[PDB]
RNA sequence: GCGAAGCUACCAUCUGUGGGAUUAUGACUGAACGCCUCUAAGUCAGAAUCCCGCCCAGGCGGAACGAUACGGCAGCGCCGCGGAGCCUCGGUUGGCCUCGGAUAGCCGGUCCCCCGCGGGGUCCGGUGCGGAGUGCCCUUCGUCCUGGGAAACGGGGCGCGGCCGGAGAGGCGGCCGCCCCCUCGCCCGUCACGCACGCCGUUCGUGGGGAACCUGGCGCUAAACCAUUCGUAGACGACCUGCU
RNA sequence: CGUUCAUAGCGACGUCGCUUUUUGAUCCUUCGAUGUCGGCUCUUCCUAUCAUUGUGAAGCAGAAUUCACCAAGCGUUGGAU
RNA sequence: ACCGAACGCCGGGUUAAGGCGCCCGAUGCCGACGCUCAUCAGACCCCAGAAAAGGUGUUGGUUGAUAUAGACAGCAGGACGGUGGCCAUGGAAGUCGGAAUCCGCUAAGGAGUGUGUAACAACUCACCUGCCGAAUCAACUAGCCCUGAAAAUGGAUGGCGCU
């Protein structure tokens, strides 16, 4: 019951290989497994890529199927996909899950201070809840 | 090379480890299914062959050459005097089996049961199920068997009774009496254990279990016969008088070359005191017992409709290896499995 | 530190080796509902497959040949035997970590349960293909307590269902209870996504 | 090789209201509800167009034996959109040299005593499929109806009681005798 | 000659069972292949077969219950809290759970409808390379002092009594009264704690498992085997019986 | 051939196989010895199925029947030389 | 006895031939592209096993038709006359067989595919339409799979297993 298609001008997420966490714009398709596909503005020259590793996004980009590269890059900037994807949830959790890496280990004992007390400011919220909705039941 | 002329095996395999039985009182591998609909009621009893006689009888098959002409049919007599429950004992339903869940034992026990509870008697004390009746007398004691019941109510599916023999009635030498766990068969759980309860320290007679005319399948251990040979113990062919080694033998155990004699090859060993099921006896007549209103009324037992004299199923000079059977009694048609005096389930 | 996976939709063989390797590290591990593991190939290859298995015992004397398993958890434990050193003090020392069972039994009901993707049914096999649960096969090949197994996992699927409706409705008061505090938390929940995560 | 989209289109009556649970067609309208479930089939049921007019069926990247398919759940939609509207009337009519095959209806529909086929003293009692009700004709004079919704329940019923009257032991090319399905109709016509 | 008991004979007499999966096969719906086809997805019947039932044996497999050494020296069962002292070792935060699906799912909320605070439905709004994420969550890891802020009635005394839920191998929780004590998470100030002078098995589950030893309180008061006996048993053991 | 009709049942001239219940080849094992035929007795296995269960075939009207399939559960005897 | 490699006693490295789900050292690669489902699957020199011949099972090839002048199957309508044609009479006027084997009407039907007949008859098997709506169909060929394919203790891709 798909929602998702290799469409001509469909963005994709490279998920693995040397152009992983890149948006590229599925150009043409070569093949059953394979598709000849570009990102000239994320950093990804022409070439033909294997669907395995592209998983695809809801951003349809619209250029003729074999276009020469100039004017998907033209595509790319009107639609001004870059913004667009920054601002979708799915970015922000890869942006996250980054960060998450990166932390440093008194950054790592910063969160852990936070945590502690943050998580100590609900359950008292969740506690009292709870024995209000109990008197509410009453 | 094959063998030449053809014949059926002795013996069969599904009878084997021709061993001496484990047990002594038969046990009855599986009790029939509770359609929870019908209403309550034991499933088995516990009885004593007491020996054997003719009867008469006119027959009522349509058909036969037999038909309404009188025959007469073996019988076998088993003393059957009245089973006391004093234990009620809950099951549960596992994927590994149907695990024993809660046992719980009457108030007041006969020295009958007793008796089975001790390897020496004249040497104990006697004081088995002392520390549990106090149970009985006060509130902890009470509350505590009413939640008892009330678990085997929620949780176990089958339940059965624990009874036992009056082996006081009896004239064998034992007074040591059989206990035995009877299915209670019938409507839901709770009904059934309510039941049950209500039966705890009761008589339950013969007749409650089983009508007349009604098959049922008798369940024993059969007569013992020692160490055996082959051809007791098999019915294998003797050998012919010349052999050199003996002709009450088997003279080619096995092949040479699964070398190694097989478990279905026929060897010496016990014969007799092997446990048995033989199904379909019908209980031609289920007997009164000796009872007193004034005087005796013996007659109630050997009299029929036709006979009318006052004779009781005993014969001149008692049963044979056994005494008068005095109590009620079950009469079966043919044979059955075991010995004099042997308890029969 | 005590594995406990869900035989559910995994495959025999598959979820053998990954289990077989773990034992021998020695990892205690439970699988459990191993009727719920299914086995590639149609029913009546994998019955015929068992049937022979069946067929095979020592000729002079049964009693001691090979011990054929009905009950699919002794299945799964059969295998899983087949690829261990189980002659060895080691093979055998890793065999008495494994515990496998029929449903889901107590300890086991109230703990979460893992599950091997690489020996899942649903990854590994092509989606056309045709394959056998493992209750079945024991079902018709001796085992005694299917619906015994089953009627005790409805039960434990019912007291399930209670559990979890509880744990969304603390969840719930967990939402909003975030909602109702969220300016006397507002700069610890600010620190916990620079450091990357609510996000 | 693989195909890379096949597809086909069945257009239900406005009559009828199909809903579909994923991939669980369920079909109603004036005679009652049939549900069918094609998990197993693997296939993207589309239901498109508003008054809900047709039912599409997609089936992407098929190799020739995933392709059979598409157009055979096309068709048991069909005839469920048709037992829904009109139903299936399975008439058939028994045959005899000699043994009158006495027919009787028992409960509703559902048992049908065969009573002397052959001459032999066993009577074939034979139950129909749930929903399936079998009746006893007039205006034919040896001749069974079967009437029901779901057309799977009605054929394989008519071929219990078609099957159930067999002649063994002898040349059946001589011994013609048994119920058997003359006429496979609907119920009403429009 | 005749012959009790006892063995014993198709040489007498009695008893011998019910399901499930399907094979061959014949069928159903139905494509592939506008038709047709038992088949490709799906469905039906189906047997001296196969597996189970009944039947026999019962696992270096479990069960519930009974009784648990009065004593003339005894010896133990619980409970709680103490001291040493062999031995056996593995470990070195926890995760307290929907069901399931996969050509789909998860969460909400129902304005509205049906069922027993929930369950089911429709409708709408959110997520979906899953952030109500095991790529996860929880927990913190120096001790103390005093003297501010934000957070603040939370924690304890192996604190104490009642009411629950839990039987698959329950073995664990939960919820309610009363006594006494404390101010613990997050920021700041403020000092001090052998600072053992660069250097290894640290750090816990641990009051661990087992064996032998000193204290209190409340409970207990044997069976088994031999010998003897029996004959439903028996080569011998074993077995069934009897004995203020 | 089977009135007719190659194939119900057969099948020439040719051809491809399997089997080790025939007999040959062979000589590896055993000549400081593996007791040499048959019968009797007893168990088990196979199927290349005579009978029995369920079925497809006919040159199967019935009866009798051969041909084939699943199939080795159960059977497969008494004598004369 | 094959393949690799030829041995004083050891440390580090590196290989060969072989391997790398687990047994078992190594793929716990986000390996690449296909093919194949087997109610006897298949799985590595020597080597421990099968053939002829089949199969719209599926997958590739090769060569050819026929077709909007309206196919191809599917629903239906005719299948004649010159003519007992000739040989064969034992009957073959299409029809046990065989030499023949063309014309007319033609829209078009073979001096006939069969059924069946003593022999006919009767039936059946082009050319064309009516409906429907794009590919259709034939003969070869070679991959995997299946049939062919039967043995005696219970059993062996080494085992577990594996789609
Ligand atoms: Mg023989
Ligand atoms: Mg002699
Ligand atoms: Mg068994
Ligand atoms: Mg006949
Ligand atoms: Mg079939
Ligand atoms: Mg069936
Ligand atoms: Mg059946
Ligand atoms: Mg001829
Ligand atoms: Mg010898
Ligand atoms: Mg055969
Ligand atoms: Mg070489």
């Amino acid at each position: 019951v798909f929602r998702r298609f290799v469409e001509v001008g469909r963005v994709a997420y490279v998920s693995f290989g040397p152009h992983a966490g890149k948006l590229v714009a599925i150009v043409d398709v070569i093949d059953q497994n394979r598709a000849l596909v570009d990102g000239p503005c994320t950093r990804v020259r022409r070439q033909a890529m294997p669907f395995k590793c592209m998983q695809l996004t809801d951003f349809i980009l619209k250029f003729p199927h074999s276009a020469r590269q100039k004017y998907v890059r033209k595509a790319w900037e009107k639609a001004d996909i870059n913004t667009k994807w920054a601002a979708t949830r799915w970015a922000k959790k890869i942006e996250a899950r980054e960060r998450k890496a990166k932390m440093t280990d008194f950054d790592r004992y910063k969160v852990m201070k936070a945590k502690k007390m943050r998580n100590r400011i609900i359950k008292n919220e969740v506690k009292k809840l709870q024995r209000a909705a109990l008197l509410k039941a009453s | 090379s094959h063998r030449k002329f053809s014949a059926p095996r002795h013996g069969s395999l599904g009878f084997l480890p021709r061993k001496r039985s484990s047990r002594h009182r038969g046990k009855v591998k599986s009790f029939p299914k509770d359609d929870p609909s019908k209403p309550v009621h034991l499933t088995a009893f516990l009885g004593y062959k007491a020996g054997m006689t003719h009867i008469v009888r006119e027959v009522d098959r349509p058909g036969s050459k037999v038909n309404k002409k009188e025959v007469v049919e073996a019988v076998t007599i088993v003393e059957t005097p009245p089973m006391v429950v004093v234990g009620i004992v809950g099951y549960v339903e596992t994927p590994r089996g149907l695990r024993t869940f809660k046992t719980v034992f009457a108030e007041h026990i006969s020295d009958e049961c007793k008796r089975r509870f001790y390897k020496n008697w004249h040497k104990s004390k006697k004081k088995a199920f002392t520390k549990y009746c106090k149970k009985w007398q006060d509130d902890a004691g009470k509350r505590q068997l009413d939640k008892d019941f009330s678990s085997m109510k929620k949780y176990c599916q089958v339940i059965r009774v624990l009874a036992h023999t009056q082996m006081r009635l009896l004239p064998l030498r034992q007074k040591k009496a059989h206990l035995m766990e009877i299915q209670v068969n019938g409507g839901t759980v709770a009904e059934k254990l309510d039941w049950a309860r209500e039966r705890l320290e009761q008589q339950v007679p013969v007749s409650q279990v089983f009508g007349q005319d009604e098959m049922i399948d008798v369940i024993g251990v059969t007569k013992g016969k020692g160490y055996k040979g082959v051809t007791s113990r098999w019915h294998t062919k003797k050998l012919p008088r010349k052999t050199h080694r003996g002709l009450r033998k088997v003279a080619c155990i096995g092949a040479w070359h699964p070398a190694r004699v097989a478990f279905s090859v026929a060897r010496a060993g016990q014969k007799g005191y092997h446990h048995r099921t033989e199904i379909n006896k019908k209980i031609y007549k289920i007997g009164q017992g000796y009872l007193i209103k004034d005087g005796k009324l013996i007659k109630n037992n050997a009299s029929t409709d036709y006979d009318l004299s006052d004779k009781s199923i005993n014969p001149l000079g008692g049963f044979v290896h056994y005494g008068e059977v005095t109590n009620d009694f079950v009469m079966l048609k043919g044979c059955v499995v075991g010995t004099k005096k042997r308890v029969l389930t | 530190q005590v594995l406990v996976l869900d035989g559910r939709g995994h495959l025999l063989g598959r979820l053998a080796a990954i289990v077989a390797k773990q034992v021998l590290l020695g990892r205690k591990v439970v699988v459990v509902r191993c009727e719920g593991i299914n086995i590639s190939g149609n029913f009546y290859r994998n019955k015929l497959k068992y049937l022979a298995f069946l067929r095979k015992r020592m000729n002079t004397n049964p009693s001691r040949g090979p011990y054929h398993f009905r009950a699919p958890s002794r299945i799964f434990w059969r295998t899983v035997r087949g690829m261990l050193p189980h002659k060895t003090k080691r093979g055998q020392a890793a065999l008495d970590r494994l515990k496998v069972f029929d449903g889901i039994p107590p300890p086991y009901d109230k703990k979460k349960r893992m599950v091997v993707p690489a020996a899942l049914k649903v990854v590994r096999l092509k989606p056309t293909r045709k394959f056998a649960y493992l209750g079945r096969l024991a079902h018709e090949v001796g085992w005694k307590y299917q619906a015994v197994t089953a009627t005790l996992e409805e039960k434990r699927k019912e007291k399930a269902k209670i559990h979890y409706r509880k744990k969304k409705q603390l969840m719930r008061l967990r939402k909003q209870a975030e909602k109702n505090v969220e300016k006397k938390i507002d700069r610890f929940t600010e620190v916990l996504k620079t450091h990357g995560f609510l996000v | 090789m693989k195909t890379i989209l096949s597809n086909q289109t069945v257009d239900i009556p406005e009559n009828v209201d199909i809903s579909l649970k994923g991939r669980t067609v369920i079909v109603k309208g004036p005679r009652g509800t049939l549900r069918r479930d094609f998990n197993h089939i693997n296939v993207e049921l589309s239901l498109l167009g508003k008054k809900k007019k047709r039912l599409r069926v997609d089936k992407w990247w098929g190799n020739r034996k995933e392709l059979a398919t598409v157009r055979t759940i096309c068709s048991h939609v069909q005839n469920m959109i048709k037992g829904v509207t009109l139903g299936f009337r399975y008439k058939m009519r028994s045959v005899y040299a000699h043994f009158p095959i006495n027919v009787v209806i028992q409960e509703n529909g559902s048992l049908v005593e065969i009573r002397n086929f052959l001459g032999e003293k066993y009577i074939r009692r034979v139950r129909m499929r749930p929903g399936v009700a079998c009746s006893v004709s007039q205006a034919q004079k040896d001749e069974l109806v079967l009437e029901g919704n779901d057309i799977e329940l009605v054929s394989n019923s008519a071929a219990l009681i078609q099957q159930a009257t067999t002649v063994k032991n002898k040349d059946i090319r001589k011994f013609l005798d048994g119920i058997y399905v003359s006429e496979k109709g609907t119920v009403q016509q429009a």
